[PDB]
């Protein structure tokens, strides 16, 4: 697989035309806090392709 | 006035605008940038 390819699968809300957010941010799916590490409710936010 | 700034969160965990203006030239860029506390441009 080739991983050096990559998309992201979350977002809190849809782009607008031609947006461009590179932020790698940990997704927040719920009410239980990130502080900056994955977990329960808490995701990396890209997936690559392999 | 010699610039501006624009964005979201003005700090690295997203993308932001900065205007500045020196005389000779407008320089335009778009990074993910670190603000200072207080910016400011010189004397
Ligand atoms: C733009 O940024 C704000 C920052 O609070 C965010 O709430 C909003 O969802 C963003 N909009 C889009 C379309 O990404
Ligand atoms: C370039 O952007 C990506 C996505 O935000 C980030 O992973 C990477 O660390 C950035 N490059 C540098 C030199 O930080
Ligand atoms: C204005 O910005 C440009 C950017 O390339 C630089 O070459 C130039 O020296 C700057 N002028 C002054 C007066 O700082």
């Amino acid at each position: 697989g080739n991983y050096n390819y990559l998309y992201r699968l979350f977002r809190k809300s849809n782009l607008k035309p031609f947006e461009r957010d590179i932020s790698t941010e940990i997704y927040q799916a719920g009410s239980t806090p990130c502080n900056g590490v994955k977990g329960f409710n808490c995701y990396f936010p890209l997936q690559s392709y392999g | 006035i010699r610039g501006w700034i624009f964005g979201t969160t003005l700090d690295s965990k997203t993308q932001s605008l900065l205007i500045v203006n020196n005389a000779t030239n407008v320089v335009i860029k778009v990074c993910e940038f670190q603000f200072c506390n207080d910016p400011f441009l010189g004397v």
